[PDB]
C-alpha cells in the first residue's frame, strides 16, 4: 500500500533544472528510497494537505 | 485445501490477540473552529 | 567578503533592527483544525 500521497493538487517542492516549483502532486511519506533527496521534494507543502492513499 | 478453524482456549495465550492502543474517545467540534463547517456548510462533524 | 566597518557611535547604529512583533507561539494540537481531519492527526 501507499502510507500517503498528501496531493491535493500540489507538491510540496518539486525542484529541477535549478528552479524550484509547486506543482504535480509529488508528495509521498515512506523511508522506499531516496529519503534524503525526499526531504528537499518534501518538506514544503504550502498549501493545504490532502492524504488519499492510492493502495499502490 | 469456506476455510473454518479451530482454536485452543486453555492455554492463556488465545488466537488472533488484540491491542487496545488507547480507550475510545469521543472527538467533536463544538470548538469555534475547522473550516468544512464554517468556511463550507455547516458539518458539525 | 561583504565586511561591514561601522562606527556605531553615532545617534544611530548601521542595519538597524525593527522590532514590530515578538515570537509568539502558533500551535495547532488540537482537533479544532482541517489538518486533523484531512490528515492523520497532523499537528504544527
Amino acid at each position: 500500500e501507499v502510507e500517503g500521497v498528501f496531493v491535493r493538487a500540489t507538491v510540496e517542492r518539486r525542484c529541477r533544472a535549478g528552479f524550484c516549483f509547486d506543482k504535480e502532486g509529488q508528495g509521498f511519506a515512506d523511508g522506499v528510497l531516496s529519503d534524503e533527496q525526499l526531504e528537499a521534494l518534501e518538506s514544503d507543502p504550502l498549501l493545504k494537505v490532502e492524504r488519499c492513499t492510492f493502495s499502490g | 485445501a469456506f476455510a473454518p478453524a479451530a482454536d485452543p482456549g486453555a492455554a492463556w495465550y488465545l488466537l488472533d490477540t488484540s491491542r487496545s492502543l488507547k480507550p475510545l474517545i469521543y472527538q467533536e467540534r463544538m470548538k469555534p473552529s475547522f473550516t468544512s463547517m464554517t468556511k463550507e456548510d455547516d458539518e458539525q462533524v
